[PDB]
């Protein structure tokens, strides 16, 4: 390919990714809330 | 890979369900509800396709058969395993009654009765055994539970869609 | 549901129809077009049993479609004519239009 | 398919530009963009 | 009434009349369980349930 | 929500607003052929009489400048 | 039809856009092509300007279509001739007209499927439709439209 | 949130980073997609600053309207332009120390 | 495609199956039939089909098309499919065709 | 006064939306069969229409993305030649879109903000017989021509 | 097997060939109901419901085309019972009297016929002895896939397309909700008893028990019993057939002169105000006058009657119904002049309607509307047209905003209904003060609702 065909075939590969789906943020919130359940249901 | 890629377009409703797990039909004029159903199912990690009936080619063939599977005009619709689930209305219901995670993932809807939101630390039965006779209003020394407490005045809310 | 030919039969008859009563005869209160529509169906089915050919049938159809639909139009014509022109009769069109301007003109008594 | 010949050129060039006329006694054409372009008369100059 | 009076005499020369059945048609819908077109297996279940509470 | 309130005639329509709806010129004319469609259809309305009033914001300047209708800068 | 332009014009006087078209059509006829058409479509206003030789800016433009059947190296005179023309603004060569578009760079099954005489024996207003064409209007040539559209007015002359 | 960052609090890298996010959204806030475009009124749109962290994981554009009773108009459609400022991170800043979170 | 392609040059009605409708004609048939239907000049059976069973075999005009097919027509359809108005495609083709009457065992 | 206006003109009870529709509603109930591509899209997609190329662009002109308006792998292409040629001569300006209204589908009222979906199901059919004004008088004159001639013949 | 032997006796025997005789037709529109609703009690009786049949032996009549009138009887076996036993000899009665209608009519094969026969045969002796055994429709079930799918007779039309007709007329001299009553519960559970063959006979309400004042109708007075119908239509059928005839006869003979009259002297359509046997005269008068309107320079005209000799301004002319031979040529010289003024007129007319039915619809395409309605008020074609191309000209104006609740009229004075689907312009309204109204609202509507998102 030359250089328009490469850029425009990074530009549709940043564009259009698949990125990695870690759920962290969900794991993150159902550690708050079992820390929460212990604090309220345990002084 | 073997072929080249093409975007997805049918005249038909049951070609969107047959194809895809969580498929939603929006408008672009209502920014907010598809919003908060890209916020619930994103939570759950569930695959979603959303339809922007907004310059569609088939737009009034998908407006007739939308109306046929819910009989309320109201958009956006979010159909899983090729059932309706509903609108903003009938999906925070599932997330408030904790049933939101196995329809999303599983396509079922839990038919246990009783409700898992108002619970106090784990979830038990604490009473769910039938009385004898009945008679549950009649015991007026009865166990009524912990003092609740209620807000005097509301409140003023950050946003008119914060919720 | 319905077979192939006479699918495409129905489509070219009612494409060729539709140009016929609303841009030919300007004619939009028609009344049981089912009748001329399966008669012209019927008509070209006898003209398929003998043969004659397929454009020519439809032409032939056409013809007797447009017969039809003028001698009902001017049957129509002669019934509105005799209806109008003794004064004892009145259609119910006539009958529900005349109920509802006396009650819009009992509204405006009421204002 | 009617062609235009070569003897029946300039009369053909003569009728075409004299389709878009001021003094007309029958209703023009359409373009082929769907729209009643300007009108002129004669010698070209645009009304 | 008169089919209510002659459920409730059956039900009474059996055993005594346990009211549990009753509450347990509020719990436990009948699609839950899978008997929708089977009036008659759903309530002989839970009669056979709501007696097996009171033990 | 709700609807806008009725206008019964034209003759006090011209004294609810700054215009009218009835033009008074009395323009008599024929064309029988079709009427010439506008470049730009779907736009603002600009009449003869109204000043185009450009701003120009930057990060440490901001520019005001006013034209008319043909293109002519009114004030520098 | 094998070839098509539409020359946009200079609005000169009638008999210098004659002689323009004169001298098109004798090339076209000396170089041993056939005219299949020439319609003229008026003064319209482009939504761009184009400049002349002098670099004036022209609000008002002449639209010419024409259909011609030409052979590849006498087309390609008959181009670099109108191109090259001191009254043509712009002039488009439509190349499109014998196979339709999206076969050579559509499916690939769909490429030796296509019949080229469908395209060809017609004209370039049956290939590519102006807005005011429709299938009604091709199904009203064949359908006897004189004994059937004579009593169209028979509504609106009472009132 | 409370405050607002001072410049001399944050990197020189992380300013400079910052002016260049600054530049290309002011050049190219016409040039989203057509979809949110439609409905964005670009009359009230203000785009005041650009912050950023140290190390760029995340930047922060602060906004405002002219008009405060417009912000709700303008409020969603611009959280649907995160990817594609974003993807205009990535396409027309080079010397860029992370992708950052869009906020 | 590239052998469907000579298949086309070189066979006649390779394209036309027994239902008589092309792929093209099937989701296009605005474009690929005929838009008036006209009862006049039938040519009807042709009986000079034994001279041509290839389309290598008529390569004077366009499209392949005998000059047995070309005779209640004017001058100027003649004219418009005679050797002047060839593509290049079908230029190269009769070059093909020229060696191909030549040095061909059977048609 | 007059005679052929009174018997030109019939009385109707609803106009119409658009005066042909019912007989377009019975033929295609009949084409149909039931008992009681589009083919102008592609023929359109050229130069010549520049309300064909609009309905496909957005509002500065341009293109839409691939998830919010697909199409036909071979409408794109007619739909970015015929921008490309009907721009090079004129009749399609390079920045804009002069047909970007007339396309849109869910457009919101005149006294309203934003589009809501519950107008789709409305189906005013006039249930409560809404007379105008202006056909008050056009009924009171055709009564009143009936009566003239009544009297007379 | 047995479909093209029944396709082609639906092809002879059905009415909607035979329009010569009307007699011939309502017998066969009675033999078919017959036969449909015989075919769909054996549907029933294979099916398991068993119901007693309305006629279990009775002679069927069909009339036949030479390009003949048959006559078939059906007979049922004296031991008939809704048993089991007797389902499956009622199948063979039913297509020995099928085939047997269709011997007579000498469309089918003798093959086949022999072959329904030995079938007819087998199963009667596989009913007695009892075997067992573990697919092509037989003629039964041929025949009333025929009859449903393709040879069906047209439903009968509802009331509610009766009301739009213009067929359902009253005199209103009984009682409005006199004739309400005798609609509303005499039509609806009442009509199923109503013949399919008198559905083509318009409905007044009147005094008396006639049939017929008027050309092709029939009226019928205050409530009845549906028994008193039966036995009224029972009693005068041939009147009732013969007004039907005269009716068709009468509009056949007015449209042939009509279309000799529009091919003759190059014209399109003639235009009548006045009773048509006043207008009969009038037309041979011309018939025989032909050549004479030749001679005369009155040709591509449009032609009216009245009553007053005039000339209307948008081309057409009025002729008087009462018209003798030797006054017909001072009035030819009368209006001789004035022929070619007509001319231009009625094309200029011509020209301004097909403008004006153009720009609106062209405004229906761009705008959506709920409707337009330029042809309410008496205007000039000026008005009409000035008033089409200034709304056309302000469609993409109006484009962002959908009309299709507000209906956009001529009006003498402007009246903006928002509440109701009003819009009611003059034909001299100034477009962008419309639109400057609009983006009025709009503003309102915008500044209403900031004010509101800013109140909370």
């Amino acid at each position: 390919v030359n250089k328009q065909t490469q850029k425009y075939r990074t530009k549709l590969r940043y564009r259009f990714r698949q990125p990695s789906v870690v759920p962290l943020r969900q794991t993150l919130q159902q550690r708050h809330n079992t820390i929460l359940e212990v604090l309220r249901r345990r002084r | 890979s073997a072929t080249r890629w093409l975007p997805f377009v049918s005249s038909d409703l049951k070609d969107y369900l047959n194809r895809y797990w969580a498929v939603m039909f929006t408008v672009g004029a209502r920014p907010i509800e598809t919003g908060h159903i890209r916020h619930y199912v994103s939570w759950y990690c569930t695959r979603m396709k959303v339809v922007l009936l907004d310059h569609h080619v088939y737009v009034e063939p998908l407006r007739q058969q939308l109306q046929e599977a819910s009989r309320t005009p109201e958009l956006p619709l979010l159909f899983v395993n090729k059932k309706l689930v509903g609108t903003l209305r009938d999906v925070e219901l599932l997330e408030r009654e904790k049933k939101l995670k196995d329809v999303l993932h599983f396509g079922f809807e839990w038919r246990v009765g009783g409700s898992v939101a108002a619970t106090n630390g784990q979830k038990s039965l604490m009473g769910a055994l039938p009385a004898p006779y009945g008679d549950a209003e009649f015991f007026r020394g009865r166990y009524r539970g912990p003092p609740v407490a209620r807000p005097v005045v509301s409140l003023p809310t950050l946003h008119p869609f914060a919720l | 549901t319905l077979s192939p030919e006479r699918v495409a039969l129905r489509d070219e008859l009612a494409r060729k129809s539709r140009l016929v009563a609303s841009e030919g005869m300007r004619y939009y209160n028609i009344f049981w077009v089912r009748k001329p529509l399966d008669t012209m169906e019927k008509e070209y089915y006898e003209l398929k049993r003998r043969g004659v050919d397929h454009g020519e049938a439809i032409r032939k159809v056409l013809q007797g479609f447009y017969s039809g639909l003028a001698v009902k139009k001017r049957v129509a014509a002669i019934q509105a004519e005799e209806a109008k022109l003794t004064g004892r009769f009145i259609t119910m069109r006539e009958a529900t239009v005349v109920l509802g301007v006396l009650a819009k003109l009992h509204k405006e008594q009421l204002t | 398919i009617n062609y235009v010949p070569h003897a029946q050129l300039r009369e053909h060039i003569d009728k075409e530009l004299d389709k878009y006329v001021a003094g007309k006694n029958e209703p023009y054409p359409l373009n082929f963009v769907g729209q009643m372009p300007f009108l002129e008369d004669g010698d070209g100059n645009i009304v | 009434e008169a089919q209510a009076l002659v459920q409730r005499t059956l039900e009474c020369i059996s055993r005594p009349v346990s009211a549990a059945s009753r509450q347990l048609s509020r719990t436990i819908t009948a699609e839950a369980v899978g008997l929708d077109n089977a009036p008659g297996h759903y309530t002989n279940f839970l009669e056979w349930m709501g007696r097996l509470t009171e033990t | 929500a709700v609807p806008p309130p009725r206008v019964l005639g034209g003759d006090y329509f011209k004294t609810r607003f700054g215009y009218s709806l009835v033009k008074n010129s009395e323009m008599t004319q024929g064309p029988v052929d079709y009427s010439q469609l506008d470049m730009w259809g779907e736009m603002p309305r600009y009449t003869s009489d109204m000043v185009f009033l450009y701003l120009v914001s930057r990060r440490r300047n901001t520019y005001a400048v006013a034209y008319t209708y043909e293109g002519k800068r009114i004030l520098n | 039809v094998f070839y098509s332009f539409v020359l946009v014009m200079k609005p000169r006087q009638r008999r210098f856009t004659s002689q323009a078209l004169r001298e098109i059509g004798v090339a076209v006829y000396s170089n041993g092509g056939l005219i299949r058409s020439i319609t003229n479509e008026g003064i319209m206003r482009p939504y761009s300007r184009f400049r002349d030789a002098d670099n004036t800016p022209l609000t008002y433009a002449r639209y010419i279509i024409l259909q011609l059947d030409m052979g590849e190296e006498e087309m390609g005179k008959v181009d670099k001739i109108i191109r090259e023309h001191q009254d043509v603004l712009m002039a488009l060569k439509l190349n499109n007209l014998e196979r339709p578009v999206g076969i050579r760079s559509g499916n690939k099954e769909l490429q030796a499927a296509y019949f080229p005489l469908d395209t060809f024996t017609r004209l370039e207003e049956e290939i590519n439709w102006s807005p005011q064409t429709s299938a009604d209007i091709y199904t009203q040539l064949e359908m006897n439209w004189k004994e059937f559209s004579r009593t169209r007015w028979s509504s609106f002359l009472r009132n | 949130v409370r405050l607002l960052r001072h410049e001399s609090s944050m990197s020189p890298s992380a300013r400079a980073f910052s002016e260049r996010v600054a530049y290309h959204l002011r050049r190219s806030l016409k040039a989203c997609p057509g979809h949110i475009a439609e409905h964005i009124d670009f009359t009230q749109l203000i785009i005041q600053e650009v912050l950023g962290s140290r190390r760029s994981k995340e930047i922060y554009i602060v906004w405002f309207t002219v008009d405060p009773g417009a912000r709700f108009e303008l409020e969603p459609r611009l959280h649907q332009l995160n990817h594609w400022v974003q993807q205009l991170i990535i396409k027309r800043v080079k010397r860029r120390p992370h992708i950052p979170r869009v906020t | 495609p590239v052998q469907k392609k000579r298949q086309e040059q070189m066979l006649y009605g390779v394209n036309i199956p027994e239902t008589r409708q092309m792929k093209f004609e099937e989701q296009h048939p605005l474009l690929a039939g005929a838009l008036r239907k006209l009862e006049g000049q039938p040519k009807g059976f042709p009986f000079w089909y034994r001279k041509y069973p290839t389309r290598r075999h008529a390569y004077e005009y366009r499209f392949s098309i005998p000059v047995e097919m070309l005779d209640g027509y004017n001058d100027d359809v003649k004219k418009a499919l005679s050797k002047g108005m060839m593509s290049i495609q079908e230029k190269q083709f009769a070059q093909e065709a020229m060696y191909m009457e030549r040095y061909a065992e059977h048609d | 006064g007059r005679e052929g206006w009174l018997f030109g003109q019939q009385v109707q009870l609803h106009y119409h939306r658009f005066p042909d529709e019912q007989l377009i509603t019975n033929l295609s109930r009949w084409r149909t069969g039931e008992t009681v591509p589009s083919p102008e899209v592609y023929m359109k997609l050229n130069y010549k229409n520049p309300a064909t190329i609009s309905r496909f662009l957005t509002r500065t002109g341009h293109m839409y993305p691939a998830d919010i308006l697909p199409l036909n792998p071979e409408a794109v292409v007619k739909l970015r030649v015929a921008k490309a040629q009907a721009i090079r001569i004129g009749l399609y300006p390079r920045f804009g879109n002069p047909f970007w209204f007339r396309s849109q589908k869910f457009r919101p009222k005149a006294y309203q903000e934003n589009y809501d979906p519950t107008t789709y199901s409305t189906k005013r059919t006039v249930e409560h017989f809404a007379y105008n004004w202006v056909q008050t008088d056009r009924i009171r004159r055709y009564f009143r021509e009936l009566e003239a001639v009544h009297t007379s013949g | 097997m047995y479909k093209k032997a029944l396709h082609s006796f639906f092809l002879k025997v059905h009415p909607d060939f035979f329009h010569h005789n009307r007699s011939q037709q309502t017998v066969n529109e009675s033999s078919v109901a017959r036969l449909n609703e015989l075919l769909s009690w054996a549907k029933a009786f294979k099916s398991g419901h068993l119901q007693p049949p309305p006629s279990s032996s009775f002679t069927l009549t069909f009339y036949r085309k030479p390009d003949t009138i048959i006559q078939s009887t059906f007979e049922l076996p004296s031991n008939f019972a809704p048993s089991d036993n007797h389902r499956g000899t009622v199948e063979r009665a039913v297509n020995k009297f099928l085939r047997d209608l269709l011997r007579r009519a000498a469309c089918i094969d003798s093959v086949t016929e022999s072959i329904s026969e030995a079938e007819d045969a087998t199963a009667a002796r596989a009913e007695a002895k009892p075997l067992r055994r573990r697919g092509p429709k037989s003629l039964l079930d041929e025949a009333v896939e025929s009859m449903t799918v393709q040879w069906s007779l047209t439903p009968a039309p509802t009331l509610q397309e009766l009301i739009e007709a213009d067929q359902i007329l009253f005199s209103r001299d009984l009682s409005p909700l006199q004739s309400a009553a005798a609609l509303s519960t005499l039509q609806r559970h009442l009509g199923e008893l109503n013949y399919s063959a008198w559905e083509s006979m318009p409905v007044i309400v009147s005094n008396q028990f006639s049939i017929g004042d008027l050309t092709g109708t029939i009226t019928i007075p205050w409530d009845f019993t549906p028994e008193q119908f039966h036995s009224f239509m029972a009693h005068n059928e041939k009147g009732v057939a013969r007004c039907r005839e005269v009716a068709i006869q009468y509009a056949s003979t007015i449209e042939q002169l009509i279309a000799e009259l529009c091919t003759a002297l190059e014209l399109d359509d003639i235009l009548v105000s006045c009773s048509h046997q006043d207008a009969l005269r009038l037309m041979e008068l011309l018939h025989r006058n032909r050549e004479l309107l030749i001679q005369y320079g009155l040709s591509k005209l449009t032609l009216e009657v009245g009553n007053r000799h005039a000339t209307r301004a948008n081309g057409v002319v009025i002729i008087n119904c009462s018209l003798t031979s030797e006054q017909l040529r001072p009035w030819l010289k009368a209006i001789s002049p004035k022929l070619p003024l007509q001319q231009r007129l009625y094309e200029l007319s011509k020209q301004m309607l097909e403008s004006t039915l153009w720009h609106l619809k062209e405004f229906r395409t761009m705008v959506e509307p709920g409707g337009v309605d330029a042809f309410s008020n008496d205007c000039t074609y000026a008005e009409r047209l000035q008033w089409s191309k200034e709304l056309f000209r302000i469609g993409p104006s109006l484009a962002p905003w959908d009309w299709s609740e507000m209906t956009f009229v001529l009006s003498p004075d402007v009246d903006i209904d928002w509440a109701n689907g009003l819009l009611a312009l003059p034909y001299n309204f100034d477009g962008d003060a419309l639109v400057r109204y609009v983006e009025e609202v709009q503003q309102e509507a915008k500044s209403r609702k900031r004010e509101e998102l800013l109140a909370a």
